[PDB]
């Protein structure tokens, strides 16, 4: 149903500490938050026993370690899908409600949860039951970006937690659906000062001088100025839109949004006029293009890209 | 712990309390060659020879940090009294000439044998930056490499 690819590397880095999640018809979205009960009653339509499948993309730039950006890809799509699941249900006997802040909270109560997993906040099951764990998952200074984005057919909604980044072209011209989360953000100094923290350029703007990016999963050594709290933006689809891209900053620091957005459209058409949980070649082309121009522009980091075709 | 910081210097100190017995904290402090046996940074560490006052030790620390690598230079190790003194003579890092003094000391808590760990430091100021947040930069390490020490030593206990 969902039309993706996925280029991912080592790099020249000795070691990979990037993961990936790609999960067709993970879940399906509840249609009361993407339209009001009442507008749905006038056309005879239960808003509540409506189904409409989405699908999950992530991507999680680990550092200090591999473990959590990979916890993120086993767990998140997991967490989420039963959030709304569960959130389906609680909207029976609810009447209407703000579909803004409820997808600022799921997503919100989904990070927190994985990140309260990762640190044995709360227990957690292993082995599908019988087993629990408690301990944290790793060291206190391992951690992860995470940049997911839900799409379904008439929506995609995109949750960002540190410097990843997911950009829409809609048009022939980019569109950021997330802005990094780099320390020396005005409201992100505003909000780790007033936490009692520093942010201090220190090869780059860190906190504490040590971590180049205000939020994250994980690296509980540095709470409570990095936080897991993603920033939710919803995008309503339009018959404008070319593609979806994913990656980790092992491309955005040497690839710009404009020229993402302009490889990714013609990788694409450019497979198509050539030709006229699966990959499909076109998004894949256009993902491995994507990667192998982050390596011939000189990065050193892990890469991994994501590209989801929204035309056909 | 007597530093005397110069005009483009900084130092401070960080203290923890050890739930184990001085000669089991001591145990790890001393293996100079493999800092990774509490400092959760370190990744890899490599050094030729027995440990002695001059041993130098080549640091790779891991992913998230300023820098990746450092070279440091064993200068004071007394196993009579617990004392153990390190300087950073190389790396990619901004942390010039520092240099740190840490020392275990017998304690009773909770009506068992426990530690107290003391880990004192100078470093110059790097361009750009003040004392404060240098000092900040470096307990924030230690605070957590002192937490690591007290994890792994309560866990030899049992
Ligand atoms: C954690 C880290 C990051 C740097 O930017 C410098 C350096 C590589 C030296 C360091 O290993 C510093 C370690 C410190 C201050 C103390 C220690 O280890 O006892
Ligand atoms: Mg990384
Ligand atoms: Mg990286």
């Amino acid at each position: 149903a969902p039309v993706w690819g996925c280029a991912s590397t080592r790099g020249r880095s000795a070691e990979m500490e990037d993961a990936s999640a790609a999960v067709p018809r993970f879940a399906d979205v509840p249609v009361r938050l993407l339209a009001s009960r009442r507008d749905l009653d006038a056309l005879g339509l239960d808003a509540d026993a409506l189904r409409l499948p989405a699908h999950l993309f992530g991507v999680f730039d680990g550092h200090g370690g591999a473990e959590v950006a990979n916890y993120c890809r086993e767990r998140i799509h997991v967490v989420l899908s039963a959030a709304l699941a569960r959130l389906g249900k609680n909207l029976g006997e609810m009447g209407e409600v703000d579909m803004k802040e409820h997808w600022d909270d799921v997503f919100t109560k989904c990070f927190q949860r994985v990140d309260d997993e990762v640190s044995g906040r709360v227990t957690r099951v292993v082995n599908g039951g019988g087993e629990v764990r408690s301990e944290p998952v790793t060291a206190e200074n391992v951690g992860s970006t995470a940049v997911v984005a839900l799409v379904c057919s008439s929506h995609v909604v995109v949750a960002n937690c540190g410097d990843s980044r997911i950009v829409l072209c809609r048009g022939k011209e980019p569109v950021a659906l997330s802005i990094d989360h780099k320390p020396d953000r005005k409201d992100e100094r505003a909000r780790i000062e007033a936490q009692g923290g520093k942010v201090i350029q220190w090869n780059g703007y860190r906190v504490s001088g040590l971590l180049a990016m205000s939020r994250s999963i994980g690296d509980r050594y540095l709470k409570p100025f990095v936080i897991p709290k993603p920033e939710v933006m919803v995008v309503p689809r339009a018959k404008d839109d070319d593609c979806l891209i994913l990656a980790s900053d092992g491309l955005w620091d040497v690839v710009s949004n404009e020229e993402a957005c302009k490889v990714a459209r013609r990788q694409i058409l450019l497979w198509h006029k050539n030709n006229g949980g699966s990959t499909d070649p076109a998004a894949q082309a256009a993902a491995d293009y994507l990667m192998r121009l982050a390596l011939k522009k000189g990065s050193e980091d892990n890469i991994t890209v994501i590209v989801v075709d929204l035309k056909p | 712990h007597r530093h005397e910081p110069r005009d483009h210097q900084c130092s401070s100190a960080v203290a923890k309390h050890i739930k184990a017995p001085v000669h089991l904290v001591w145990s790890l402090v001393r293996r100079f060659d493999q800092p990774q046996l509490f400092k959760p940074f370190v990744s890899r560490c490599e050094m030729k020879g027995n440990i002695e006052i001059g041993s130098v030790r080549e640091v790779n620390v891991k992913s998230g940090l300023p820098a990746t690598r450092s070279t440091e230079r064993l200068e004071l190790l007394d196993d009579n009294e617990h004392i153990l003194s390190v300087r950073f003579v190389g790396g990619d890092h901004r942390l010039k000439n520092y240099s740190s003094i840490l020392t275990v000391h017998p304690e009773v808590i909770d009506g068992r044998p426990g530690t107290l760990v003391i880990e004192s430091f100078v470093v110059d100021v790097p361009e750009g930056n003040t004392k404060d947040e240098t000092c900040y930069f470096v307990e924030a390490l230690l605070k957590c490499n002192l937490k690591s020490l007290a994890e792994v030593s309560e866990r030899l206990v049992v």
